[PDB]
C-alpha cells in the first residue's frame, strides 16, 4: 500500500498492529 | 513497479486505480461492476479509477466510480496477511471498451516458472520512494514455493506465492498492492507484501486468486 506519513502513529490505519516504520516519507509494514 | 517499464496507455484494461484522495493501491476490473484488489487496500470511500494511464492528468478515457461495497474476504488475518482479497462493486457498471475490459479468473491455479504479467503506479525505486505518473508494467515469474519459504521461513501460506527475481532490481511496491499479476491471460495473483522491494532474495509475495475463485462468484452472487 502507499500511505504518506511523518511517524509510524500515522500508520496505524493501514498497518494495524504490524511493526514497521515510516521512512521515505511512506509507511514500511511489509504490504504494499 | 521497481525495474519495470512502461506499459503504453490502456495496454492493460483491466488494471485499475483505487483513490481515497490519492492513489493508494492497485485493482484488476474482473467484470463491469466488479474489482478485485487486496484485503489490506479496504478504506471506507474508495473511489475505483478505470481507464487510467496517467493518473495526474485527465487524459479522456477517465472512468471514476465510487465503491457502493468492500467486501473484504472474512477470514483475511492482517497480522499474517493470510486470505489478503477483496472484491469492490461499483456503485454503477462501467463501460467496457478496448480501454477498460475485463480480466478472466483462473479455472485452475498457475505453476512455477510461467511468466506473468505485474503493473501499478506504485514506487519505481529500491532505494527511496518515486510516483510514476504513467501505468508501470513488470514481466516476471512464479517462483518455486521452496525459494518462497526459504526467502520468508514461517511466513509464506497456502494462499501467497513468490514471483519476480531473486537476484533483485525487478518487483512490486509500496504503491502496487492490489494490482494484478496475470499469467496466460488470467488474473493468478494480487500485489500482496514482501520485504522491501526489488532486495535480493526477496522477492514480492502474492495472493493465489485460484483459490478464491469459488468465493468470488458467491460474493458476487450475494451482492
Ligand atoms: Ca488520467
Amino acid at each position: 500500500i502507499l500511505k504518506r506519513c511523518k511517524t509510524y502513529d500515522d500508520c496505524k490505519d493501514v498497518c494495524k498492529a504490524r511493526k514497521g516504520k515510516c521512512e521515505f516519507g511512506i509507511c514500511k509494514c511489509m504490504i504494499k | 513497479i521497481v525495474g519495470g517499464y512502461t506499459c503504453g496507455a490502456n495496454t492493460v484494461p483491466y488494471q485499475v486505480s483505487l483513490n481515497s484522495g490519492y492513489h493508494f493501491c492497485g485493482g484488476s476490473l474482473i467484470n463491469s461492476q466488479w474489482v478485485v484488489s487486496a484485503a489490506h487496500c479496504y478504506k471506507s470511500g474508495i473511489q475505483v479509477r478505470l481507464g487510467e494511464d496517467n493518473i495526474n492528468v485527465v487524459e479522456g478515457n477517465e472512468q471514476f466510480i465510487s465503491a457502493s461495497k468492500s467486501i473484504v474476504h472474512p477470514s483475511y488475518n492482517s497480522n499474517t496477511l493470510n486470505n489478503d482479497i477483496m472484491l469492490i462493486k461499483l456503485k454503477s457498471a462501467a463501460s467496457l471498451n478496448s480501454r477498460v475490459a475485463s480480466i478472466s479468473l483462473p479455472t485452475s491455479c498457475a505453476s512455477a516458472g510461467t511468466q506473468c504479467l505485474i503493473s501499478g503506479w506504485g514506487n519505481t525505486k529500491s532505494s527511496g520512494t518515486s510516483y510514476p505518473d504513467v501505468l508501470k508494467c513488470l514481466k516476471a515469474p512464479i517462483l518455486s514455493d521452496s525459494s518462497c519459504k526459504s526467502a520468508y521461513p514461517g511466513q509464506i501460506t497456502s494462499n501467497m506465492f513468490c514471483a519476480g527475481y531473486l537476484e533483485g532490481g525487478k518487483d512490486s511496491c509500496q504503491g502496487d498492492s492490489g494490482g494484478p499479476v496475470v499469467c496466460s491471460g488470467k488474473l493468478q495473483g494480487i500485489v500482496s507484501w514482501g520485504s522491501g522491494c526489488a532486495q535480493k532474495n526477496k522477492p514480492g509475495v502474492y495472493t493465489k486468486v485460484c483459490n478464491y475463485v469459488s468465493w468470488i462468484k458467491q460474493t458476487i452472487a450475494s451482492n
